[PDB]
């Protein structure tokens, strides 16, 4: 079934964080607003509603989340560890890091900006989008990436983690170090 | 450490500054009885691990008395 | 943990939910149109210990066929929809259903909510709404401002008295929804219920035909909670709670004797 | 030894402090114009290296109960109570202005209008009200206007002399000071008089403390207190048993 | 323990209920007073496992004022009046907004304007009784006339008007038998007092309180017993927890 | 001693003073020209515990700025000089003052 | 021995634990959906009112 | 009809069984302790 207004109230804390862990909810109403953090870990939710607003961070670790629609506003970070997300939509306003470890993610939006750290660890992604900007640490360990785009920006450390990079960006300014 | 899956205990306190529009404040889902049971089990399991360490200590001391 | 500790803890947890269920019933002892809930206990899974697998029968009475249960739990807070008494009041907008049937109100999110409480009133526009949050009552009944009296018939036929015109004008008609399984309704507070899969599709109709109840004006339905039943339930639940605590203390003392003497 | 001994002690210590706050509420049930104090516990975790297993709790005052107090009809002319929300602006012994809800007013030998706590009552000019010494009949208005009859004057010479300064700010922006007067959390915030506050003359506003609400909170602090002191003993018991790992 | 707080809501619900009963009995002689009854509803439910429902208690959501017309009191005063039907007298508050009342105990001020016998607020529309009048007559339609010596036929000094509301229970009582129009009260419908659903002005007549003193005494019986019943659950939970932390 | 013990004790003294005031009024329920008294309560000062020393204010809605009360007390027993009813007696030597005034002895 | 019976939306007579109760036909008892008064006989007979 | 059958657990019967199970359990534990105590003593035979 689907979450109602009264069922929403029974999964909210004092400061306004929605906890849906292991709960049997399949879809959320459109134009959904959360006062604080949102947790949809281990949920059978396969799609996030259009116009979704989260006043905190989105937690979807080891969930069945697959599709996020554009226009979603997230003030905190996005944690989609172990979910079933295959692509990242364009135009997501993310106020924090993006953790996509152990996901079937294949494609990323062009010129994507991550205000925090980025993770593509053990993902089947083949190539990073052109003009990528990362303000934190980039972990690509165990992924299928082997060629970086012509231009990219990482303001922290770059962790190869084991994968072999052959074509480095022509224009790259690094605020940290590169680790294998 | 993993958090409990039980829903938080909602209590109607409309005049509290943390009250929502409906007026309910939420409190942790701590169950006293399981904590007391965990307190007993943790203490009992802790003390029986001391006996095994003590038992192995004596065996090593006797193993050292061989050769003397 | 020794299994006896957790088996006793299930009884403590089960009785704890029973106390909370009883406490809510006594809290709503004056709520109009309230239905008492009771906690139902059932035994948990029974496990064969002295057998590598669940060998069917084969000397159940012998030590090989020893079976130990896993405790107990509260399986459902069953709603008892016994008909309550009648509260004769002088208000002209509070109404009561005699028998099976529910009032239908319009919830803000679009779906309709079903209530047994009859404390209704009017809003600024004259629509018949509830006296709590103010939800409109289905079907919409608008009272003209020229009306000097309101009459609600035995089948929801609402009439008004207009000065300068004999005979009462009909302004609408009420309906009451019935369900096959009243206990399957989901309570959402505010003396409201919602239809679930265990309840069934709503059955609407005129209040007084098709087996439905009849609308009584200037009446209310008192809560059907039995305060003596709750007090008797409290006595038993408290004693069972204390007994299972002794078993937990007994197991701990036995375990204390083992690693201290040995 | 184990740090759970102090982790439970830091919890039992706060329960006693919460118990003190509830004790002050029940001692002030008969007090006039007393706003009940709320007690709550804040969960604070010790962030750092290691497993996140230790979380401290401290008791703190989240706010006050600003619901209308019990009104006591006394028939006395100089007894005023605020109808609904609103405050009376008074200055304490030091001179700093503050809000009060105790309307047990009185007139001294010089005419200065004070309350039961001795705080001077502010007037229209943001100054203490000083009424003429030879009065004949004080008749406070509903809006706070003070109409007094000079001694020896005819009953038709009733004139207003002052208007009590009534302030209705946001209750969530007020904190109780060290002497029971509510002041603005933000310093140097002017107290602006309100034209909506009304004074019901002839009645006194009592306390808003819910006696049963404090009692049912007491019986839960005791149980939580007793559970934590058992944890202290069982942590002591564990360490004594583990003392036999250095016997050799 | 949720059981303690579930019963605490039941205790708080009955305390508010008894407050309304006491106010109903206190205003058993107030002219033009409408009794009110508390409205109870159960709080939201929760699913712990997921289909087990646990309630949160109960609360008082509203105090519905029953605007049923009270009995009639015959008086000899020529200025107190009663609306025999649906309608409210309109008075001019000091703030400038128009207040509405059902108490009809009126009088005249120093200039002859019809005012209330209590706070002294003028009655809208303004009716001025001349100093040459020897008697005052108020018709069934509010036509106020005075008998003047030396002149045959009463001259009309004005005409009173009343206001009817779709939902009188939506009004906001502000004390002094006065109401303020609100959003849910409706749109004030003025007109001639006696046409278009408006009631008729009955001179030398008063509208008694409609409280049922027998009902309130019975309501005290059920409220007191249910209040004491909820205390028993709190006591039992107290002893259950006191037994466990002492036994273990 | 424990602070919670003395806070409640001060409340007990305040009520005991209130009781002695009520019993005084009921004892003088027939006295001529007797003005009743009422006990006036007020709270005792609030102490900052989690601030170093007696430092106050700042964040009063946090554990740092927690303030604890000291109980209650009776500050003044106020005489209510409301004019009383008149008793009509046949003795010609007893007198009464209607309105403000006090006899001088 | 749990006689806490109930009727689901389809009309089948179950107990508190959800076990279908058997009848004379040795098949689970099914009642007509829109009932009005259900009385259980002392000998186990089930009489219903449409 | 109109009534529900409860459980037939005799609470006293279970409690008196518990106290007897505890004592018999503790006595056998002492038998285990005296069994190893005898074994430790009968080890100086090979302690030439």
């Amino acid at each position: 079934y689907e979450l109602d207004y009264y069922s929403k109230f029974g999964h909210t804390d004092n400061y306004g964080n929605l906890d849906l862990r292991n709960k049997p909810y399949t879809q959320l109403p459109s134009g959904f607003v959360v006062k604080g953090n949102l947790n949809i870990s281990q949920t059978p939710i396969k799609k996030l509603p259009k116009g979704l607003d989260v006043g905190g961070s989105l937690e979807a670790t080891n969930s069945a989340l697959k599709t996020i629609r554009s226009g979603t506003k997230i003030k905190g970070y996005a944690n989609l560890l172990g979910s079933k997300i295959e692509s990242w939509p364009r135009g997501i306003k993310l106020g924090g890091y993006l953790n996509l470890t152990d996901t079937p993610l294949k494609t990323l939006p062009a010129k994507l900006r991550v205000k925090g750290d980025l993770s593509v660890i053990r993902t089947p992604i083949s190539a990073l989008p052109e003009g990528l900007v990362v303000d934190g640490n980039l972990y690509i360990g165990g992924s299928a990436l082997q060629v970086f785009p012509d231009t990219m920006t990482v303001k922290g450390n770059i962790f190869l983690g084991g994968n072999k990079i052959t074509k480095w960006p022509s224009n790259l300014t690094l605020g940290g170090a590169v680790a294998p | 450490i993993v958090e409990s899956d039980k829903p938080l205990s909602a209590e109607y306190n409309p005049d509290h500054p943390l009250a929502n529009e409906e007026g309910y404040i939420y409190k942790p889902n701590v169950n006293v009885m399981e904590e007391m049971a965990n307190m007993i089990s943790a203490s009992r399991a802790y003390q029986t691990n001391v006996q095994v360490a003590d038992s192995s200590k004596q065996m090593l001391l006797r193993t050292l008395q061989m050769g003397q | 943990m020794h299994p006896a500790l957790w088996v006793s803890k299930t009884g403590l947890d089960a009785q704890q939910t029973n106390i909370a269920t009883i406490s809510n019933n006594l809290a709503n002892a004056s709520t109009v149109g309230y239905k008492k809930s009771r906690a139902v206990f059932e035994d948990l899974f029974y496990q064969n210990i002295n057998q590598p697998g669940g060998q069917s029968s084969q000397n159940t009475e012998l030590p090989s066929g020893l079976m130990l249960g896993a405790g107990s739990k509260v399986v459902a807070t069953q709603k008892v929809h016994t008909h309550g008494n009648a509260q004769t009041t002088t208000n002209a907008l509070d109404m009561m259903v005699e028998g099976d049937g529910f009032f239908q109100v319009t919830l803000p999110d679009g779906n309709i909510g079903y209530t047994r409480n009859g404390q209704f009133t009017l809003n600024g526009e004259g629509t018949l709404v509830t006296s709590g949050s103010g939800y409109p009552v289905e079907p919409e009944i608008v009272i003209p401002e020229d009306a000097i009296s309101i009459t609600v018939g035995t089948d929801g036929e609402v009439s008004v008295r207009v000065r300068g015109q004999q005979d009462n004008q009909v302004v609408g008609q009420l309906t009451i929804t019935d369900f096959v399984n009243p206990g399957g309704l989901e309570p959402i507070g505010q003396n409201l219920y919602l239809p679930t899969g265990a309840s069934g599709d709503p059955q609407e109709g005129v209040p007084g035909l098709d087996g439905l109840g009849e609308i009584r004006q200037s009446m209310l339905e008192a809560s059907n909670v039995n305060v003596t039943e709750e007090l008797v339930n409290m006595i038993e639940a408290q004693r069972v709670y204390e007994m299972n605590s002794k078993v937990i203390s007994s197991v701990d003392k036995m375990m204390s004797f083992v690693n201290q003497q040995l | 030894m184990d740090r759970a001994l102090f982790l439970a002690m830091s919890g039992a210590k706060q329960n006693m402090q919460a118990l003190q706050l509830r004790a002050n509420n029940l001692a002030n049930v008969s007090t006039t114009g007393f706003r009940a104090d709320l007690a709550q516990a804040r969960s604070m975790q010790a962030y750092g290296e290691g497993h996140p297993s230790r979380v401290f709790s401290m008791t703190e005052r989240p706010g006050h109960n600003f619901a209308q107090g019990s009104v006591i009809t006394t028939g006395r002319d100089l007894d005023v109570t605020i109808e609904g929300s609103g405050w009376i602006s008074v200055l304490d012994h030091t001179g700093k202005e503050g809000l009060t809800r105790n309307g047990n007013l009185k007139v001294d030998q010089n005419g200065m209008l004070t309350n039961a706590s001795g705080h001077l009552v502010l007037g229209e000019n943001d100054a203490p009200i000083t009424l003429p010494i030879p009065l004949s009949k004080i008749e406070i208005g509903r809006d706070g206007t003070i109409s007094v009859l000079p001694q020896g004057a005819p009953a038709e010479e009733f004139q207003a002399v002052d208007r009590i300064k009534l302030v209705k700010p946001n209750d969530q922006s007020l904190f109780k000071d060290t002497n029971g007067l509510f002041r603005h959390k933000t310093p140097n915030q002017p107290y602006e008089a309100d034209a909506t506050v009304s004074l019901q003359t002839g009645a006194i506003e009592g306390s808003n403390v819910n006696a049963v609400g404090e009692m049912t909170a007491l019986i839960d602090l005791q149980r939580q207190f007793e559970m934590q002191v058992k944890m202290m003993s069982t942590a002591e018991e564990m360490d004594k048993s583990s003392d036999s790992l250095l016997r050799m």
